C-alpha cells in the first residue's frame, strides 16, 4: 500500500484516440508497388493469395449439424471454411472464444452457432423451448448494425419461437418486451447502463451467452466501455460461480492474444486467427494520399481523382464512394455528374437506349426525393440519414437490381444494410466530431466496415478499394488495413468515471476492490505485454512484475479525483470508498464527475430558467464545443430574440450551447452545418443531463427547481414549449389546424367540457371539431380528492385518491402512463414528499389509492399542496389545494403514570409456595413496573391495563392474574390471546413448563380445529390463542357454555388494534365485555400493551378504572436504552444499502465490540451479504475472528449438519444468519450458536422480528423498507414490527445497557424519532373490516335489526376513538347526532353490501335475518366475497381441476409471493400436471397457491419457503373445501358435491383421484405398488387380508417400516352401513320420508387421522348425501363423526309417484377409498 | 464614410430587466420596516414574511405589481390587525402607477376576512405617499365601500439598495376626497398635499404563516399582454402560489414568435 503517488491522467491518455499508430513500420506484400502521381503518392496491393486447403479440409453439410440447429440454418448447405472450422468449439464445446477473421466472412454466422448451442440447452421434451429460462446478449457496435441484426436473428430464428428485439428509448417503463424477449441486441453503452442501475430479480441472472461482435472497438475511444462490461462480467462470473460464456468477435488485427487473454479465451481450444487470405473476394488496394496543402486545391484534387477512378471504372460493374457528411453525399454526386457532362463520358454509364434507364426514369417521380429525381436517371445516387425509410430501400434495390451504377453514401449505409459494389472509394478520411470540438479522422472501424463492403458474394470475381486521405495518415491506414496496427487500450482517459461506475455497484469498495477489477482490464494486459507505451519503466516493472504498485497508483488518483468532486468519499489510510448520491446519479445517467461537481455547485434552489439553461450549458460533455467565427453571425441574429435570456457574450461557447438547446426546443432550422453537429451533440446529449438535473433537485427537496427542470426534460423531449397548445403532441394532429386553434386564446383547459359543434365554432373548422374532441379526451387528466388522518398534533396521515378522468387509447398512452406526486408546503419551497406513480392499463379506469405521512406544526399552516405531474406529457398537470381550516387535531398526550421509587418486592409477597419456589428460581426481587402493579392485579378483581416497552415483564403481570384466579378456584379458566403464533409458542412453552409442570394445571394451545380446541377449552385452566382461533370460537356464545365460564381473559400486544389483522382483536376483546355484562357474572379482563399516548382510550373500552390502568414511558424500560437514528439518504434502495454496509460495521465496533449483535435486514439475500460484508470489513480493518468465542473443533460436530456452506464458513467465522428459507434444524442451530455466545453477530429477516427467542446487546435495523412482488414495490416498516425488532435489545440478567441503531432515510429520521421517543397513538381500522362480523352476529341473532347494529358497534375501540379524533374515520363533528348519522350510513351500507352479496336478507328495508350463504360464511369463518364468487361460480359445473382453481382464486390467498421466478420452473411441471391453463400470471397469490396444491397433490418435492406456503394453504384450504360442499348441497346438483368431497380426501393424503389406494400406505414406494398391481391386488384392506408372513413375503420391508403401515391399517376406517326406510311401502308423493342409515365402527381406535402429508392434526369425518346421479340432483345430505357407533336419519320431500333409486351416500373427508354406496327403490 | 464596418445589434429592454429580477431572491434576507415611532395611531398590522418574500420574489424592478389584502383580528385583541391573505389580480403597471380591474376580489376564503388595504412595489424610495396611489385608493374607496378609511393601508415596498424597505399609510378623509376628483396624472398635480395620508404601524412577522390567492383562468401578470388587460374585466379565483414575473405563461409570444422564424 503506503506510500503511493498521483498520476496525471491527461499526459498518460494518447491523446490520439484510436488513431494510435504502436507499430514502428509497415512491411507490405511482395508484389505491392508504390507510384507518384500528380502530387499524390499512390500505393498498390495485389491482395488475392487464398491458400486451396491446408493438411485436410472438407467443409460440413448442415446435416452432419446436431439436429436441433440445423433449421435455424435455413437456405444454406455448405459453410464457409471459417464456420466449417469452428462448428467444433461453437456447437459441442462451450468455451470461451476470440475469432479473429477478416471483415465480411459471415463472422456473425459463428455468432449464431453459439447461440444455437445455448438456445439447444433449454429445449424440452414437448419440442418446445424454456424460454424463460435463457437469455442471450448481442452486442453490436452501431445501431445501423444493431437493427439489421435484431431483423435476421428474428427471422433465422422465429423457427424456435425466440423474440429476438432490441431495447430502446427510457428504460424505466419498457420492461415487458425485456422479460419477453430472449435474445437482446444492443450498443455496448446501453448494456453498461443497464448493468449500471441492475438491481435484484433482474433478467441479468439469467444471461448465459454475450457476444462482443466488432471488439478491435477496445483500440476506440469507446473501448473502455466494453473493458468496463468484460471485467465486471468476469468478476460477476467468479462470484457467482455460474459460469458465462464469452464470444469475441474482430478483424485481422495484432495484440489478439492479449485479446483472447482479456476474454479468458485458452489459445488452443478458444483461439483461432485467420488472414486477410480468409476474405471471401481478393481486395485489389489502392491508397491515395494527397500532398497539396491549399484546402481549395484540395477539394478540387480530390474530386478530380475520384473522376478518374470512377471512369477507370466507367464499364464496370459499380461504384460506391462514401463520404462524411450527408449534404456532401450530394455534393459529390453532382461534382462527378457534372464533370462527365463536362466530357462525353455519361453515355458510357448508360446501356444507351435502355430498360434499366427506363427504370430509372420510371421511378424519378416515384422518387419524391429533390436530390434523388435529379441525381437518378444518369446512375448516380445518395444514401443518407435524413431521407425516407421507403426511398432509401428503393435505392438499395435499384443498387441490387444492378442499376444504379454510381451510389455515394454516408457510412450509416455501410454499417445498416448488406449493399456490396465491385469498387468502393473512401473520398476522404476526415470528419467533424462535435464533442472533439475539431475534424477528425475517422475511426478504422468505420475503414474497415467500408472497405470490407468492397466485392460481391457472387457478382465479382474480384473487389478493389481506393482509400483517399492525407500522405501522413497514409501508412496508418496502411498497417490497420494490412494488419499491422496494435490493438490498445484506452482505458486511461475513462479511469475515474468507469471506477465510480463499480463503486456504486458496490463491486468495489476499497482500492484493492479496485486493483483486482483493474486486473481484468484489457488496459493492464496491455500494460504487462508492452509496459513502454503506457509509461512504465523497465526497472518500474521489476520492482512489482504483477504491476502492483502502479495499479494501485492508477487507483489512488482516480479515488483522488473523484473525491474532489464529491462524487465518492474516500479515505486515504482505509483505501476505502463511500458512495455517495451524486456518484450514483453520475453513474446512472452517463454523466461525468466534473459535470456532476458543477451540477453540485451551480445548482442552488433559488435557480431561474435563465440560470438552469447556463448550467446545462457549463456541461463537461461540452467541453471542446468552441464559437468559430463562421458562425458568429448567425448566433447573434438568434441570441437577439432568445426566448430564455443569455447573459454572456456570444464569445463564449457557453452562449453557443445555450442557444443551440433554445434553437432545438423551438425547432429551428439553422444555416451553419457546424452549428447543425453540434446541435446534434448538445440536444442528444441534453435528455440524460436534464433527468440528472432533475433526480438532484427533486432528491433534494428544490420545488421551484424541481418543476422547471421536470419541464426542461418534457420541452426537450416534444420539442416544444410550455405555451404551445399541448395538442401537438399527439403526432396524429395536423399543424394548421393547431396553429388555427393557437390563434384563438381560448384556454385549451375552457374546451374540456365543451361538445363538438361548439368546438367548432369556436375554432372556426367545425366538421373536424369530433376529432378534437377525441383528442382532447386522450390527452390524461386525473381526478384527485384527499382524506386527511391525523395521526398526531405533529404528524398527519393522507389518503390521496386518484381517479383517472380520459380515456386510455393503447395507440397514444401505450402500456402505461406516468406521473409524479409532489407535496408542496405553504409556500412552494419544500418538496415535504415525492412519489412515482405508474397508471397501468390493467387499472386505467379504477380508482387509486395513496397514503404518506406529512408533518405539520401550531399554529397550522395554511394549507399544503399535492401536484400530479405527467412524467412525459407536458401540461399535464392536476393540483389539489389541502386546506387545514377545519381539521381537528387530538389532544396532547397526557402525562404518563409516574413509575414510583417504590421498595422492590420480593417473592415473598406471593405468600404460597410453588409460586414463591419458581420465582425464587428465577429472581429475588421483581421488576420496579410489576412491583408498582402488583396489588391491583393481585389483589383485587378489577380490569387493569399495563403499557411500558417490550421487554419489560409484562408477561409477569399477567401471571400473576392468572394466580390469583386459580386461588379464587383451582378449576378456572383464563384465556390469553397474543396477536402472532410464533410468540404463542413461546409463551406456550413457558406456561406449560410452568402452570402445567409445577401445578398440575392445565396449558393448552388451540390450533383452529373446532373440535380440538372446544375440547382443549373444556379441559384447559389456560388457554392460550391467537385471535382468530378465539374469534371462531367465541362467535358463538350462546351455544358455547365453555365460552361463558371464562374467569379471566389477557390480551398482550394490544396496541397491535392499529394493525392489519387490528380487527379481530378489537372484536374479541368487545364480545368479552358484552358477554361479561350479559352473564352478569364479571369477565376480568387484563391488557399488557406498549407504551401507548392514549391508553385512556383503550382503558375505557375495557372497562379499566383511572386506578388501574398503567401507562408509562420507554425510559421506564428495566434495561436502559440507547436509541441511534442514522440518516441514509439516497433515493436508490440498493445503493442505500451499500451505503449502510461498512457503517454496520462502525456501529457494532463502535457500542457492542464484544457483546453479541442482531442485524435486521430487508431481504433473505440480504442476510447472507451483510455477513459477508462483516466479516470482509473485519478482515480489512483490524482482524476476523472476533466474533467467534468457541473453539472451530467443539463446533464442527455441531456445523457439518449444516445445509449451506457458505453458513457453515461464516458461522466458522463467527457470523449466522436467518432467513425463512433456512431449514428449521438449521435455525435452530444458528439460534443455539448465538444464545451460546459462540456466534457474536446474526443477520435476520425482518419477518422473524417475532419469531424469534434470542436477543443481544446491539440492535442494528438496516433501511427499514422491503420489496414488494406483489405491487412491485416498495413498502415502509410498521412502525410494530421496529418496536419489536428495537426490544429485541433487551439483556437482562447480562447487560447493563440496551444498543439500538436504526438506519432510515433522511425523510423518515423525524418520524421514526417522534414515534420512537414517546408513547405511541393507536387507533381502530374495523370501519373497513366489518363485513364478516356484521353477517356472523346476523347468524348468531347477536345483531336483530339495524338499531340492533349500532348497539353493537357502541361497544368498540372505534366509537372511543371517533369522539376524540373525529377525521380519522371521516367524521365531522363530536355530537350525538353525527355519530348517530355516521353510524347510521355505516351499518346501512355494511348490510346492503351483504344483503347484495346474498349472505343477509333485509325485510322492509328494517329488519335483517341471515341467508344460507352467510351461514356457510359465519360457520367455517370464511370470507364473504369469497362466499359470493363461490355460489356465482360453482353452479352444477363440476370439475375437479376448475375446483382447485375456484378454491385458489378465494380472497384469503391474497398472501405470500416474492421473486419467485421458479413458479415459471413449475409452471413448467404445471404445464405437465393436469392443468396449465389459464394466462401463466406469475406472481399472483391464487396462481401459486393452486399450482402449490396440485403440486402438493402429486406428492412433488418443491423448496422450503414452499412448503410453509403448502401447510398454510392446505389448512385453509380443508376449511373452503368444507364451505363448497356445503354450498353444492344446499342448492347445487349432486356430481360438484361429490367431487368436492373427493378433492378434500385427495388433500389429506396429497392423492390423485386417479393414483392407487396403496399410495396412502407409508414407507410404500411406487414399485412397491407396482408390485402390488403386478398382483392386482389394489384393494387398501386387501393388504389386511393377506396373512403377515404372506404380506412380508410380498412387501419386503423393515420392522419399523410394517409397525407403521400395520398402524395405518388399522387406523384405515372400515365401517358398517345399514340403510332403512321407514315404512318403506306406505309412502305419499307429496308427503316427506326419513331414510334412516346406522353406521357402527368394528375396531373402535381412538386418535386422529394419519396423515403426515397434512400439516394440522385432523379427525375423521364422513359425508352421506340421498340423490340420483341420472338426474344429478342431490335431496339429502348431512355429515358425521363415527365415534363408536351412530344412527343418522335423513329427511327428504319425496317425489311424484315415480320409481327412483336409492343411490350413493356414503363419502370421505379424509381417507380414499372408503366410499360405499348401496341401492334399492319404492314407490308411493 | 467609405466601407465603414456598421451593423446594430442590440437587445430588448425586457432581456435585461429579466437577468436583473432573478437575483431578488436576495434582496429578502435584508428587509426594513420604517417607523417613525410618532405614529401611535392605535391600528397595528402585522405582515407574515412569507407571502412578502413570494410577492418581492415575483415582481419586477421597473414594472410596479400590487396585490389587495386580506386579514382579521387576532383573538383578543381589537386593535391589531393581521395580514393573513394576498390576492394577487390580473394587472399591468408601470413604474408610477399599477392598473387594477375595477373587480375586487370574491371568493369563499375571503368572507371572513377584511380587505385590509393594498400592498405595491415602488422602485424609488419616494419620502411621501404617491399622488398616483392615493388617487388609487380613494377610486377604490369609492367604487367600493368594503374598504373603511381607517382599515385599509397602502404598503409601500421600496427598491432600496440590495433590500427592500416598507412603509405603511393610511388616508385620510381629505385624502379620499382629493383622490376621487383627481383626473391628472401628473408627478406634482392638483391639490396634493401630505396631509392627504397619515403613516400607520406595520409589523414583520414570521410568527404566523399567510397564504396567496391567484387567478383561477389566467395568472396575475398581464404586463406583458397589456392589451388583454381591459379595467371592466372580471376574473376568479383559486388558492395558489403566484407565478414568478418572468414566467414563461405571462410572456407566451416571446417563445411563439420566435418559434415562427
Ligand atoms: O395503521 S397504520 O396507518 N398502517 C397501515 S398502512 S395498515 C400505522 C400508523 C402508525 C404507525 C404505523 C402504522
Amino acid at each position: 500500500l503506503a506510500p503511493r503517488q498521483v498520476l496525471d491522467l491527461e499526459d498518460l491518455v494518447f491523446t490520439q484516440g484510436s488513431h494510435f499508430m504502436a507499430n514502428k513500420r509497415c512491411q507490405l506484400p511482395d508484389g505491392s508497388f508504390r507510384r507518384q502521381r500528380k502530387g499524390y503518392e499512390e500505393v498498390h496491393v495485389p491482395a488475392l493469395k487464398p491458400k486451396p486447403f491446408g493438411s485436410e479440409e472438407q467443409l460440413l453439410p448442415v446435416e452432419k449439424l446436431p439436429k436441433y440447429a440445423q433449421a435455424g440454418f435455413e437456405g444454406f448447405k455448405t459453410l464457409n471454411r471459417i464456420q466449417s472450422k469452428l462448428y467444433r468449439a461453437a456447437l459441442e464445446t462451450d468455451e470461451n472464444l476470440l475469432l479473429c477473421a477478416p471483415t465480411g466472412a459471415g463472422k456473425t454466422n459463428v455468432a449464431l452457432m453459439c447461440m444455437l448451442r445455448e438456445i439447444g440447452k433449454h429445449i424440452n421434451m414437448d419440442g418446445t423451448i424454456n424460454v424463460d429460462d435463457f437469455k442471450i446478449i448481442y452486442i453490436a457496435p452501431m445501431r445501423s448494425l444493431v437493427q439489421e441484426m435484431v431483423g435476421s436473428f428474428g427471422k433465422r430464428l422465429a423457427t424456435y419461437g425466440i423474440t429476438v428485439a432490441e431495447l430502446t428509448g427510457d428504460h424505466q417503463l419498457c420492461k415487458e418486451e425485456i422479460s419477453a424477449t430472449q435474445i437482446i441486441v444492443c450498443t455496448p453503452e446501453k448494456w453498461d447502463i443497464i448493468t449500471r442501475k441492475g438491481g435484484e430479480r433482474t433478467y441479468t441472472q439469467l444471461v448465459r451467452l454475450i457476444i462482443l461482435d466488432e471488439i478491435h472497438l477496445l483500440h476506440d475511444d469507446r473501448g473502455p466501455v466494453l473493458e468496463a462490461l468484460v471485467a465486471r462480467a468476469i468478476r460477476n462470473i467468479e462470484m457467482t460461480q455460474e459460469d458465462v460464456r464469452l464470444i469475441g468477435l474482430s478483424a485481422t488485427l495484432p495484440n489478439y492474444e492479449d485479446v483472447a487473454t482479456f476474454l479468458r479465451v485458452d489459445p488452443a481450444k478458444g483461439l483461432f486467427y485467420f488472414d486477410n487470405s480468409f476474405r471471401p473476394v481478393p481486395l485489389e488496394q489502392t491508397y491515395v494520399g494527397i500532398t497539396e496543402k491549399k484546402a481549395i486545391k484540395r477539394f478540387q484534387i480530390m474530386n478530380e481523382i475520384v473522376y478518374e477512378k470512377i471512369m477507370e471504372h466507367a464499364g464496370k460493374n459499380q461504384v460506391l464512394v462514401f463520404v462524411h457528411s450527408r449534404k456532401e453525399t450530394g455534393k459529390t454526386a453532382r461534382a462527378i455528374r457534372d464533370m462527365c457532362l463536362e466530357k462525353d463520358t455519361l453515355g458510357l454509364f448508360l446501356r444507351e437506349g435502355s430498360a434499366s434507364t427506363e427504370v430509372l426514369r420510371t421511378e424519378a417521380e416515384q422518387c419524391k426525393n429533390l436530390e434523388l429525381k435529379d441525381l437518378l436517371p444518369y446512375g448516380f445516387a445518395i444514401h443518407h440519414a435524413g431521407m425516407t425509410r421507403v426511398d432509401r430501400t428503393l435505392v438499395e434495390d435499384l443498387f441490387a437490381d444492378k442499376h444504379i451504377q454510381v451510389l455515394v453514401s454516408t457510412a450509416t449505409l455501410a454499417w445498416g444494410v448488406n449493399l456490396p459494389a465491385h469498387t468502393v472509394i473512401i473520398k476522404g478520411t476526415q470528419v467533424y466530431s462535435p464533442e472533439k470540438g475539431r475534424w477528425t479522422e475517422l475511426g478504422a472501424l468505420d475503414i474497415l466496415q467500408m472497405l470490407g463492403r468492397a466485392g460481391r458474394p457472387q457478382y465479382d470475381t474480384k473487389g478493389e478499394g481506393i482509400l483517399i486521405t492525407s500522405h501522413g495518415e497514409l501508412q496508418y491506414y496502411l498497417s490497420l488495413l494490412n494488419q499491422q496496427l496494435p490493438i490498445e487500450s484506452q482505458m486511461v482517459s475513462k479511469l475515474p468515471d468507469m471506477l465510480n461506475a463499480e463503486i456504486v455497484l458496490g463491486n468495489v469498495q476499497n482500492a484493492k476492490d479496485a486493483v483486482n477489477w483493474l486486473g481484468y482490464a484489457y488496459l493492464y494486459i496491455r500494460m504487462l505485454r508492452s509496459p513502454t507505451l503506457y509509461g512504465i519503466s523497465h526497472d518500474d516493472l521489476k520492482g512489482d512484475p504483477l504491476l502492483d504498485q502502479r495499479r494501485l497508483d492508477l487507483v489512488h488518483t482516480a479515488a483522488l479525483m473523484l473525491d474532489k468532486n464529491n462524487l465518492v468519499k474516500y479515505d486515504k489510510k482505509t483505501g476505502n470508498f463511500q458512495v455517495t448520491e451524486l456518484g450514483r446519479i453520475a453513474s446512472h445517467y452517463y454523466i461525468t464527475n466534473d459535470t456532476v461537481q458543477t451540477y453540485n455547485q451551480l445548482l442552488k434552489p433559488t435557480l431561474s430558467e435563465i440560470e438552469l439553461f447556463r448550467v446545462f450549458s457549463l456541461s463537461s460533455e461540452f467541453k471542446n464545443i468552441t464559437v468559430r467565427e463562421e458562425e458568429k453571425l448567425e448566433l447573434q441574429k438568434l441570441l437577439e430574440r432568445v426566448p430564455i435570456p443569455v447573459k454572456e457574450s456570444i464569445e463564449e461557447p457557453s452562449a453557443k450551447i445555450n442557444v443551440l438547446l433554445q434553437a432545438f426546443i423551438s425547432q429551428l432550422k439553422l444555416e451553419g452545418f457546424a452549428l447543425m453537429a453540434d446541435m446534434v451533440y448538445v440536444t442528444q446529449s441534453a435528455g440524460r443531463l436534464m433527468r440528472a438535473i432533475f433526480e438532484i433537485v427533486l432528491n433534494r427537496g428544490w420545488a421551484q427547481l424541481t418543476d422547471k427542470t421536470l419541464n426542461l426534460c418534457k420541452m426537450i423531449d416534444k420539442r416544444m414549449w410550455q405555451s404551445m397548445c399541448p395538442l401537438r403532441q399527439f403526432r396524429k394532429l395536423p399543424e394548421e389546424v393547431v396553429k388555427k386553434i393557437e390563434k384563438k386564446n381560448f384556454p385549451f383547459e375552457r374546451l374540456y367540457d365543451l361538445n363538438h359543434n361548439e368546438i367548432g365554432e369556436l375554432i372556426r373548422m367545425p366538421k373536424m371539431g369530433k376529432t378534437i374532441h377525441k383528442y382532447v379526451h386522450l390527452f390524461p387528466k386525473l381526478e384527485l380528492s384527499v382524506h386527511l388522518q391525523p395521526i398526531t398534533r405533529s404528524t398527519l396521515k393522507v389518503e390521496l385518491t386518484i381517479t383517472p378522468d380520459f380515456q386510455w387509447d393503447e395507440k397514444v398512452h401505450g402500456s402505461s402512463e406516468a406521473f409524479w406526486i409532489l407535496v408542496e408546503d405553504v409556500d412552494s419551497e419544500v418538496i415535504l414528499h415525492h412519489e412515482y406513480f405508474l397508471l397501468k392499463a390493467k387499472y386505467a379506469q379504477d380508482e387509486h389509492l395513496i397514503t404518506f405521512f406529512v408533518p405539520v406544526f401550531e399554529p397550522l399552516p395554511p394549507q399544503y399542496f399535492i401536484r400530479v405531474v405527467s412524467d412525459r406529457w407536458l401540461s399535464c398537470e392536476t393540483q389539489l389545494p389541502v386546506s387545514f381550516r377545519h381539521l381537528i387535531l387530538p389532544e396532547k398526550y397526557p402525562p404518563p403514570t409516574e413509575l414510583l421509587d417504590l421498595q422492590p418486592l420480593p417473592v415473598s409477597a406471593l405468600r404460597n409456595s410453588a409460586f414463591e419456589s419458581l420465582y425464587q428460581d428465577k429472581f429475588p426481587f421483581f421488576n420496579p413496573i410489576q412491583t408498582q402493579v402488583f396489588n391491583t392485579v393481585y389483589n383485587s378483581d378489577d380490569n387493569v391495563f399495563v403499557g411500558a416497552p417490550t421487554g419489560s415483564g409484562k408477561t409477569i403481570c399477567a401471571e400473576f392474574a392468572i394466580l390469583r384466579m386459580l386461588l379464587q378456584s383451582s378449576e378456572g379458566r383464563c384465556v390469553y390471546i397474543t396477536p402472532m403464533e410464533a410468540l404463542a409458542e413461546q409463551v406456550y412453552m413457558d406456561w406449560y413448563e410452568k402452570f402445567q409442570d409445577r401445578l398440575n394445571k392445565k396449558v393448552v394451545l388451540l390450533t383452529g380445529e373446532t373440535s380440538t380446541d372446544l375440547k382443549l377449552l373444556g379441559k384447559g385452566n389456560i388457554i392460550i390463542s391467537t385471535p382468530e382461533k378465539w374469534d371462531i370460537l367465541s362467535r358463538r356464545w350462546k351455544q358455547r357454555k365453555n365460552v361463558q365460564n371464562i374467569n379471566l381473559f389477557v390480551v398482550d400486544e394490544v396496541h397491535l388494534i392499529g394493525g392489519e389483522n387490528g380487527p379481530v382483536l378489537e372484536v374479541i376483546c368487545s364480545r368479552m365485555r358484552y358477554i361479561s355484562s350479559q352473564i352478569e357474572r364479571p369477565i376480568r379482563i387484563v391488557a399488557l400493551s406498549s407504551s401507548l399516548s392514549n391508553a385512556k382510550d383503550v382503558a375505557h373500552w375495557l372497562g379499566c378504572s383511572a386506578t388501574s390502568t398503567f401507562n408509562f414511558h420507554p425510559n421506564v424500560r428495566p434495561v436502559p436504552l440507547e436509541l441511534h437514528i442514522q440518516g441514509f439518504n439516497i433515493s436508490h434502495t440498493q445503493t442505500r444499502l451499500l451505503s449502510m454496509a461498512k457503517p454496520v460495521y462502525h456501529a457494532i465496533t463502535k457500542h457492542s465490540p464484544k457483546k453479541p449483535v442482531i442485524v435486521f435486514v430487508p431481504s433473505r439475500k440480504q442476510t447472507r451479504l451483510t455477513a459477508i460484508d462483516i466479516l470482509t470489513t473485519c478482515a480489512a480493518d483490524i482482524q476476523r475472528q472476533r466474533f467467534l468465542h468457541c473453539t472451530e473443533k467443539d463446533l464442527i460436530p455441531y456445523l457439518e449438519k449444516l445445509s449451506d456452506s457458505t453458513l457453515k464458513e461464516t458461522l466458522l467465522n463467527g457470523v449466522g444468519y436467518l432467513h425463512e428459507g433456512l431449514s428449521p434444524m438449521e435455525r435452530r442451530l444458528v439460534e443455539q450458536l448465538f444464545s451460546s455466545g459462540a456466534i457474536q453477530v446474526v443477520v435476520a429477516s425482518r419477518s422473524l422480528c417475532w419469531g424469534m427467542n434470542v436477543a443481544a446487546h446491539l440492535v442494528i435495523i438496516m433501511d427499514t423498507q422491503y420489496y414488494n412482488g406483489k405491487i412491485h414495490a416498495y413498502v415502509d416498516y410498521p412502525i410494530y414490527d421496529v418496536l419489536q425488532m428495537v426490544g429485541h435489545a433487551n439483556r437482562p440478567l447480562q447487560d447493563d445497557e440496551g444498543r439500538c441503531v436504526i438506519m432510515c432515510q433522511g425523510s423518515k429520521k423525524d418520524f421514526f424519532k417522534k414515534f420512537l421517543y414517546e408513547p405511541l397513538p393507536v387507533e381502530s381500522h374495523l370501519d373497513h373490516c366489518m363485513h364478516d362480523h356484521f353477517n356472523a352476529e346476523i347468524v348468531t341473532k347477536t345483531i336483530e335489526n339495524k338499531q340492533d347494529a349500532v348497539d353493537y358497534l357502541t361497544w368498540t375501540f372505534l366509537y372511543r376513538r371517533m369522539t376524540q379524533n373525529p377525521n380519522y374515520y371521516n367524521l365531522q363533528g363530536i355530537s350525538h347526532r353525527h355519530l348517530s348519522d355516521h353510524l347510521s350510513e355505516l351499518v346501512e351500507q355494511t348490510l346492503s353490501d351483504l344483503e347484495q352479496s346474498k349472505c343477509i336478507s333485509i325485510e322492509d328495508e328494517m329488519d335483517v335475518a341471515p341467508l344460507n350463504l352467510g351461514m356457510i360464511a359465519a360457520y367455517y369463518y370464511i370470507n364473504y366475497t369469497t362466499i359470493e364468487l363461490f355460489s356465482m361460480s360453482l353452479n352444477a359445473k363440476t370439475k375437479v381441476r376448475g375446483l382447485i382453481e375456484i378454491i385458489s382464486n378465494a380472497a384469503e390467498y391474497e398472501n405470500i409471493p416474492i421473486r419467485h421466478h421458479e413458479d415459471n420452473l413449475l409452471r413448467q411441471l404445471a404445464q405437465k400436471v393436469p392443468h396449465k391453463l389459464n394466462n401463466p400470471k406469475f406472481n399472483d397469490p391464487h396462481v401459486k397457491t393452486n399450482l402449490l396444491l396440485q403440486a402438493h397433490l402429486s406428492r412433488m418435492q418443491l423448496s422450503a419457503e414452499l412448503q410453509s406456503d403448502t401447510e398454510e394453504i392446505l389448512s385453509k384450504a380443508i376449511r373452503l373445501i368444507q364451505a363448497c360442499v356445503d354450498v353444492l348441497s344446499s342448492n347445487g346438483w349432486l356430481s360438484p358435491a361429490l367431487a368436492a368431497m373427493e378433492l378434500a380426501q385427495m388433500v389429506t393424503q396429497a392423492m390423485w383421484s386417479k393414483d392407487s389406494y396403496l399410495k396412502q400406505l407409508p414407507h410404500f414406494t411406487s414399485e412397491h405398488i407396482k408390485r402390488c398391481t403386478d398382483k392386482g391386488v389394489e384393494s387398501v384392506f386387501d393388504i389386511m387380508e393377506m396373512e403377515d408372513e404372506e404380506r412380508n413375503a410380498l412387501l419386503q420391508l423393515t420392522d419399523s417400516q410394517i409397525a407403521d403401515v400395520a398402524r395405518f391399517c388399522n387406523r384405515y376406517p372400515n365401517i358398517e352401513l345399514s340403510y332403512e326406510v321407514v315404512d318403506k311401502d306406505s309412502i305419499r308423493s307429496g308427503g316427506p320420508v326419513v331414510v334412516l342409515v346406522q353406521l357402527e365402527r368394528e375396531e373402535e381406535v381412538t386418535g386422529p387421522v394419519i396423515a403426515p402429508l397434512f400439516p394440522q392434526k385432523r379427525e375423521e369425518g364422513w359425508w352421506v348425501v340421498i340423490g340420483d346421479a341420472k338426474s344429478n340432483s342431490l335431496i339429502s345430505i348431512k355429515r358425521l363423526t363415527l365415534q363408536q357407533k351412530a344412527k343418522v336419519k335423513l329427511d327428504f320431500v319425496a317425489p311424484a309417484t315415480g320409481a327412483h333409486n336409492y343411490t350413493l351416500y356414503f363419502m370421505s373427508d379424509a381417507y380414499m377409498g372408503c366410499d360405499q354406496e348401496y341401492k334399492f327403490s319404492v314407490d308411493v | 464614410l467609405g466601407s465603414m464596418t456598421q451593423t446594430f445589434s442590440s437587445k430588448t429592454e425586457w432581456r435585461v430587466r429579466a437577468i436583473s429580477a432573478a437575483n431578488l431572491h436576495l434582496r429578502t434576507n435584508h428587509i426594513y420596516v420604517s417607523s417613525d415611532d410618532i405614529k401611535e395611531t392605535g391600528y397595528t398590522y402585522i405582515l407574515p414574511k412569507n407571502v412578502l418574500k413570494k410577492f418581492i420574489c415575483i415582481s419586477d424592478l421597473r414594472a410596479q405589481i400590487a396585490g389587495y389584502l386580506y386579514g382579521v383580528s387576532p383573538p383578543d385583541n381589537p386593535q391589531v390587525k393581521e395580514i393573513r391573505c394576498i390576492v394577487m389580480v390580473p394587472q399591468w403597471g408601470t413604474h408610477q402607477t399599477v392598473h387594477l380591474p375595477g373587480q375586487l376580489p370574491q371568493h369563499e376564503y375571503l368572507k371572513e376576512m377584511e380587505p385590509l388595504g393594498w400592498i405595491h412595489t415602488q422602485p424609488n424610495e419616494s419620502p411621501q405617499l404617491s399622488p398616483q396611489d392615493v388617487t388609487t385608493h380613494a377610486k377604490i374607496m369609492a367604487d367600493n365601500p368594503s374598504w373603511d378609511g381607517e382599515k385599509t393601508i397602502i404598503i409601500t415596498c421600496s427598491f432600496t439598495p440590495g433590500s427592500c424597505t416598507l412603509t405603511a399609510y393610511k388616508l385620510t378623509p381629505s385624502g379620499y376626497e382629493w383622490g376621487r376628483q383627481n383626473t391628472d396624472k401628473g408627478n406634482n398635480p392638483k391639490g396634493y398635499l401630505p396631509s392627504h395620508y397619515e403613516r400607520v404601524q406595520m409589523l414583520l412577522s414570521d410568527r404566523f404563516l399567510g397564504f396567496f390567492m391567484v387567478p383561477a383562468q389566467s395568472s396575475w401578470n398581464y404586463n406583458f399582454m397589456g392589451v388583454r388587460h381591459d379595467p371592466n374585466m372580471k376574473y376568479e379565483l383559486q388558492l395558489a402560489n403566484p407565478k414568478e414575473f418572468y414566467h414563461e405563461v405571462h410572456r407566451p409570444s416571446h417563445f411563439l414568435n420566435f418559434a415562427l422564424l
